């Protein structure tokens, strides 16, 4: 029904925060490679956020693309003041676990797991 | 004499009770409901809305010199419509009382910012966001204050699991502190405690 | 032989001094720091035998985890340990750093600092008295009269 | 009631302002500490000689945890997980079943050092006094699995402190 | 199976694998790596040692609780060769040096261990051998390390004919020699090279790459009784991996030519050293050999890892050799070297 | 305005979704060149990256040909 927008009014003005945020966040990149000292290159960064801004692509309602703005701006601020550390970065990544099968037949020999 | 049982005040249940009507009439536009529990404790349930005004009122009326914020909390109840439950704890000096009022809210839906009436609202309101996901709408600085950083949820939501999703160690490969699915050597034995007999009849709910 | 008499004199020579000169950095992390601090005090004087606190992970010798350790800290825990120049040492004090303590089935606390940092004693109790973080010293000073580094070496 | 801590005002006669004066030029109070260090000094320190001196301790000091047994030699414990029930840290594992004779009695009891909180509440919860908190604290290892002790290792430390640990008992349980 | 050793868990830290390993010679690089893989998969490891325990401290957290199991064995006992494989399902054989002490040589570390290693497991019924050998294994070559490799890879086939014999080409690393070595000639004024490095073709390959290999060889059951090449993708003139080495470690190269008996006096004259040499003779031989192409031996691919590109992880090794000016400078800023493919 | 429209097509051909035989000076970005909103964005971003000024959202959105985008730099110089 009428619920309190709590900064956009629209579909459209969420995406322009989106968009905004996008650009923070692609512009960052070389500056926190930089900074942080990371062995990963700078087009893999853009990737990442890329995959990062992707993975939350199917969300229709205005209030929670509101709040996953909010959320993103606040772990870029996190990243600019060199608040986070390299480890919080390469957690971004996964570089320790193991590839996690997918396929019916070898989730059928390794466990129990659906 | 009964040594064992807390003696009651009712005088003091008299004063509270008067001063929840009186705020009561005051405000009507806000507040819903005023209660005073039996060890003498005023608890006033407002509209989410009211926050700003009623806080303000409380603070700087002068037969309502509440000019202290004891406590701001919140409480996760899942099975209402509005689950999150912010509680505000306030201490008045001129006249040795202290009050609480109760507001609600969920996910999606913002409460606005009380640092404009209270300085320790800052803190007490990024505890609230950080711990429960309650967005609060003009908060000067509002980030995570306990969690760690890039931790992802918010822990004391009662659907969040006691041990969270992620556990820390240190890999030799990397050479760093690494982030990995929870993994528990002795998994957590969870007690089922409840007595199937009822203790309180004064609590009965009806059968509906 | 003459060359593993002059090597076990040396290497002799060498654990006495690093037994005899422990120079703990100044990290606590939770109740267990009022323990050590109760060591440090009069009467179970740390400083009595050669143990003396540093600021600088760089001029300290010995690491005493004395706390909970959390997610948030752990970072850190590591980094000022690979900053302390080697030979150094881990004393893990107390139920928190041992394991998880009171709060091992916790979603923002490191169950252990064995998981971070490899420790060389532990020290069980919540928290141990002063006197049994002596003991769990005194146990880490037995433990380094113990190395033959340079009796290895000759033989290898 | 209350008071002022720091309300006074200086008196401003001549004879005043002159010991102020010397005060400031002459440095009165810091020769005054100077005293006060110098005789510490001259005084007699408080350090024990451990080891070989040990620090005062009572019959309710909660050290390393012991099973004990009744003076047959048969065990104290019935398996009745009050123990497990009530340990604010989960620290204690138990699994029981009947013995061979048809006692009931533990297969397994498991008590993890590293988790416990050495809180007591196992032995106030004990109804047969089988679980105890002795009065040993100096028991440090050097891996982590050496601190998480079982059955055999609890009934060890029993029979090795039974007698200090009948002792306290017989001391303290009037208190309960 | 043993009910004991049935896969259980999420391949975590907690988890059970159903492997219990022993690693020989897993107090270096990599054996430091295939213990850190084995216990991250959550595996029954023992750490036979011969060094001050001090020096296995790095390998405590690697595994949970019980986990990493260390014993005191020597090289030259049997009893406690069977001591450490006896309870165990895989044995992995990483222990070789790289120079020659008073009392281990070349036939020692790289024949006469393995040998007693490979039939001490036979005997004790263990089901899997891995065996590390070089790439450049040859009877007649000029190196006596690789020529003691090819002998000790003929004798363990024969002593365990069921084993897994893995040949690396050149591992780089964060604590390798390669990269390393290469990058600590800066001390010595210039860069000595035979034939101006213009006659010497390598193939490196990384560290973790050959872990997970050696990993995967174990949990794959048709490579029993194999041989595999662990090579890089990429073969690199001698010339071109140093000048890419010194680029990355923006430190100045000045290559001069070096006559091969010249360098051999120079070799020999640092392997007097007591402790560790910094270059020995069979150090040069081995730098100034070209890796072989073996083409008919699997590899990496046929074990399901995918090699990694010098160019991709040689700013982990090298940022360290940087000064101060440079260290904060990215992994694009230097031009990848020409490849001979 | 030539040497405007070389910069831009320099710059969108250096961009790796995008075609070099498939562009052209009037190839839509949604539709002839098949992008979405952030590769759009990505490209006025690398757009800023060489002419060096500012380009606010509101402007950024109305710049989906390459045509757009020379009109909108020659309009600001
Ligand atoms: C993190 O939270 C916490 C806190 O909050 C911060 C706390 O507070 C605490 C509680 C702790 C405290 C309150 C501690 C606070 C205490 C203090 C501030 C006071 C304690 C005292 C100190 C800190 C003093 C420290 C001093 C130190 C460490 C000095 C020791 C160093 C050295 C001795 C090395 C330097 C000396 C050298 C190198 C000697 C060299 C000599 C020579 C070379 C001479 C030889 C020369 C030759 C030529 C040899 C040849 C000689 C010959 C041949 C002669 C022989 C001939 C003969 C005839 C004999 C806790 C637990 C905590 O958790
Ligand atoms: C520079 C100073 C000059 C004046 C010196 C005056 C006397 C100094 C007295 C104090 C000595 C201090 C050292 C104490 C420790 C003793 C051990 C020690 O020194 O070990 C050193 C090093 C030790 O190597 P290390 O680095 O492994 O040692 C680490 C320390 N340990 C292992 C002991 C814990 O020993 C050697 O280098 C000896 C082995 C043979 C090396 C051959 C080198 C040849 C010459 C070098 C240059 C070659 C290229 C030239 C190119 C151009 C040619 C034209
Ligand atoms: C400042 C300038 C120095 C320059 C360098 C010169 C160095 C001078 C030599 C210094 C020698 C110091 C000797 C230390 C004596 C040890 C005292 C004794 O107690 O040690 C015992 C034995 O310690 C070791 O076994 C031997 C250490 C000393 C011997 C070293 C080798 C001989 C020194 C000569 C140099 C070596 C050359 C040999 C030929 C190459 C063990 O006792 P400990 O358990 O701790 O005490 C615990 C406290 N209690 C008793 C209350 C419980
Ligand atoms: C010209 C003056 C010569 C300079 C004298 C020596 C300067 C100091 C050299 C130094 O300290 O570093 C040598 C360095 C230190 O190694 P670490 O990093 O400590 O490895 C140990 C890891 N645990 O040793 C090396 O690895 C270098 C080995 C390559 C040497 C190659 C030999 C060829 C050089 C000789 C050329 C001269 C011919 C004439
Ligand atoms: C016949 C005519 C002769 C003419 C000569 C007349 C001179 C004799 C009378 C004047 C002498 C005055 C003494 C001079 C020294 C005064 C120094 C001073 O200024 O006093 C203190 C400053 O001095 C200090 O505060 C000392 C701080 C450090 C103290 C820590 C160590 C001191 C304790 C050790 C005692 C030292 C003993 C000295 C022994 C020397 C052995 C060689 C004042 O500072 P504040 O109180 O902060 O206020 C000023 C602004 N309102
Ligand atoms: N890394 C490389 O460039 C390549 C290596 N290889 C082979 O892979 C294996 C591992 O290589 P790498 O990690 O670099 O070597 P390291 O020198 O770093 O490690 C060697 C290991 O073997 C042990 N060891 C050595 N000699 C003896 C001995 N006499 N008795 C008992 N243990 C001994 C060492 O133990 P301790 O420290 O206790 O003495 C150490 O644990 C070796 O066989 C090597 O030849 C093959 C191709 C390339
Ligand atoms: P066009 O506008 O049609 O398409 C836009 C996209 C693709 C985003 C969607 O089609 C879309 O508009 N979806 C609508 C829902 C939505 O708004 N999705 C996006 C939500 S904003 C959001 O998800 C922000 C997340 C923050 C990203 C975190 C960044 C972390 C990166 C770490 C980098 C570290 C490397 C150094
Ligand atoms: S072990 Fe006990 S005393 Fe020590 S830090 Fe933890 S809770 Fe505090
Ligand atoms: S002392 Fe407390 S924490 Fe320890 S086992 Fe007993 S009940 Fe559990
Ligand atoms: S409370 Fe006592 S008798 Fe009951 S299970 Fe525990 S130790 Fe045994």
């Amino acid at each position: 029904t009428s619920v309190k927008p709590i900064f956009s009014r629209d579909m459209n003005e969420a995406k322009r925060r989106v968009r905004e945020l996008y650009r923070a966040w692609y512009r960052e990149v070389p500056n926190t490679v930089h900074l942080f000292q990371l062995d990963i290159s700078v087009k893999q960064g853009r990737d990442k956020v890329r995959e990062m801004f992707m993975k939350n692509a199917h969300v229709t309602d205005p209030r929670v693309v509101d709040l996953l703005v909010i959320k993103g701006k606040m772990e870029l601020e996190e990243t600019i003041n060199v608040w986070k550390q390299r480890t919080h970065i390469m957690r971004f990544f996964h570089e320790t676990e193991a590839p996690r099968p997918t396929d019916f037949l070898s989730k059928f020999y390794v466990g129990h797991d659906p | 004499t009964r040594p064992t049982i807390r003696p009651r005040n009712d005088v003091v249940h008299k004063q509270l009770s008067a001063f929840g009507q009186y705020v009561a009439e005051i405000l009507p536009k806000y507040v819903q409901q005023v209660q005073v529990s039996c060890f003498n404790e005023l608890e006033i349930f407002i509209h989410p809305d009211g926050v700003i005004p009623v806080l303000t009122f409380l603070r700087d009326h002068t037969n309502a010199q509440f000019k202290s914020l004891a406590d701001l909390t919140a409480v996760d109840v899942p099975t209402r419509q509005n689950r999150f439950e912010i509680v505000y704890n306030l201490l008045s000096l001129r006249f040795n009382s202290r009050i609480r009022v109760k507001t609600y809210t969920d996910e999606l839906t913002p409460i606005e910012s009380s640092v404009t009436v209270y300085k320790a609202a800052n803190w007490y309101e990024r505890e609230i966001w950080d711990m429960f996901g309650v967005f609060f709408a003009n908060h000067p600085d509002l980030r995570r204050i306990l969690t760690d950083y890039g931790f992802e949820g918010h822990p004391f939501r009662k659907d969040f699991p006691l041990s969270g999703y992620v556990e820390l160690r240190y890999d030799d490969e990397v050479k760093r502190v690494v982030a990995e699915p929870v993994e528990l050597a002795q998994e957590f034995r969870k007690f089922d405690l409840n007595s199937p007999w009822e203790a309180f009849p004064a609590y009965r709910q009806p059968p509906e | 032989s003459r060359g593993e008499y002059v090597v076990a004199k040396l290497d002799d020579l060498v654990n006495w001094a690093r037994r005899s000169s422990l120079w703990p950095m100044t990290f606590g992390l939770a109740c267990c720091a009022v323990e050590m601090m109760h060591m440090a005090a009069p009467r179970y004087d740390m400083d009595r035998f050669g143990v003396v606190f540093r600021a600088s992970p760089r001029q300290s010798d010995v690491m005493i985890v004395a706390g909970t350790l959390t997610n948030k800290m752990a970072p850190a825990l590591r980094k000022v340990y690979d900053q302390m120049p080697e030979p150094r040492y881990v004393v893990s004090m107390g139920s928190c750093a041992n394991g998880g303590g009171y709060y091992h089935y916790s979603y923002s606390v490191v169950r252990g600092c064995d998981r971070i940092v490899p420790v060389d004693i532990y020290v069980p109790g919540c928290p141990p008295t002063a006197e049994a973080l002596l003991y769990g010293i005194l146990q880490l000073q037995r433990k380094i009269k113990r190395e033959k580094r340079l009796r290895i070496w000759y033989r290898r | 009631t209350y008071k002022f801590v720091n309300m006074r005002e200086p008196s401003m006669d001549m004879k005043s302002v002159t010991d102020r004066a010397a005060q400031t030029l002459l440095w009165t109070e810091l020769v005054r500490g100077l005293g006060m260090t110098l005789s510490y000094l001259f005084r007699e320190p408080a350090t024990i000689n451990y080891p070989f001196e040990k620090g005062p301790l009572s019959p309710r000091f909660r050290g390393e945890h012991a099973l004990r047994r009744y003076p047959s030699g048969e065990e104290r414990c019935i398996a009745c997980k009050l123990c497990e029930a009530v340990c604010p840290a989960q620290a204690i594992t138990i699994e029981a079943e009947p013995r061979a004779d048809g006692s009931r009695r533990t297969t397994r009891y498991d008590i993890d050092m590293t988790k416990c909180i050495y809180c007591g509440f196992c032995q106030e919860a004990c109804p047969v006094d089988a679980i105890v908190e002795g009065p040993n604290f100096e028991f440090s290892t050097e891996t982590h699995e050496e601190l998480l002790y079982n059955k055999e290792k609890l009934l060890n430390n029993g029979d090795k402190w039974e007698a200090e640990i009948a002792a306290n008992i017989q001391a303290d349980y009037l208190y309960r | 199976l043993h009910h004991a050793l049935i896969p259980h868990g999420k391949g975590g830290r907690s988890s059970v694998s159903g492997i219990v390993a022993t690693v020989f010679g897993a107090t270096g690089f990599l054996g430091r790596y295939v213990v850190n893989h084995l216990g991250r998969m959550g595996s029954q490891v023992i750490v036979p040692y011969r060094c001050e325990p001090y020096d296995t401290m790095h390998l405590r957290p690697m595994g949970d609780l019980g986990q990493i199991i260390f014993m005191e064995w020597n090289g030259k006992d049997k009893d406690s060769i069977r001591k450490v494989v006896e309870h165990s399902n895989v044995v992995i054989n990483l222990v070789g040096r790289e120079w020659e002490t008073k009392n281990f040589d070349f036939e020692d570390v790289f024949v006469k261990i393995p040998h007693a290693i490979a039939q001490v497991s036979k005997e004790a019924g263990v089901e899997k051998l891995i065996h590390i050998s070089h790439l450049n294994a040859d009877i007649k070559s000029p190196s006596r390390y690789l020529r003691s490799k090819a002998v000790g890879e003929k004798e363990v086939r024969a002593a365990f004919p069921e084993a897994t014999i893995i040949k690396p080409s050149d591992i780089f690393g964060r604590e390798d020699r390669f990269l390393n070595y290469f990058a600590s000639m800066r001390w010595f004024g210039g860069v000595p090279l035979i034939s101006l490095g213009k006659e010497t073709v390598k193939q490196p390959v990384y560290i973790v790459d050959v872990s997970k290999g050696i990993i995967n060889a174990i949990k794959d059951p048709d490579a029993k009784g194999k041989t595999f090449a662990f090579v890089g993708p990429n073969r690199y003139l001698l010339f071109d991996l140093v000048q890419y080495i010194f680029a990355v470690a923006y430190r100045p190269f000045l290559p001069y030519p070096l006559p091969h008996f010249a360098y051999r006096w120079v070799g020999r004259l640092f392997e007097v050293s007591p402790f560790e040499p910094w270059t020995t003779r069979d150090k040069v031989e081995r730098v100034h050999m070209s890796d072989m192409t073996l083409p008919h031996l699997p590899g990496l691919e046929d074990l399901g890892i995918q090699a990694t590109p010098l160019e991709l992880k040689a700013i982990e090794v090298l940022r360290r050799h940087r000064t101060y000016r440079w260290l904060t400078s990215e992994m694009e800023d230097v031009k990848p070297a020409k490849t001979v493919n | 305005l030539e040497a405007i429209k070389d910069r831009v097509l320099y710059v969108l051909k250096l961009y790796d979704k995008i075609d070099p035989e498939k562009l052209s000076v009037n190839s839509h970005f949604m539709k002839d060149l098949g992008l979405d909103s952030l590769d759009q964005v990505e490209i006025i971003m690398a757009m800023e990256d060489e002419f060096g000024f500012e380009i606010p959202d509101i402007d950024a959105e109305k710049l989906m040909c390459p045509q757009e985008i020379v009109d909108y730099i020659a309009d600001k110089k």
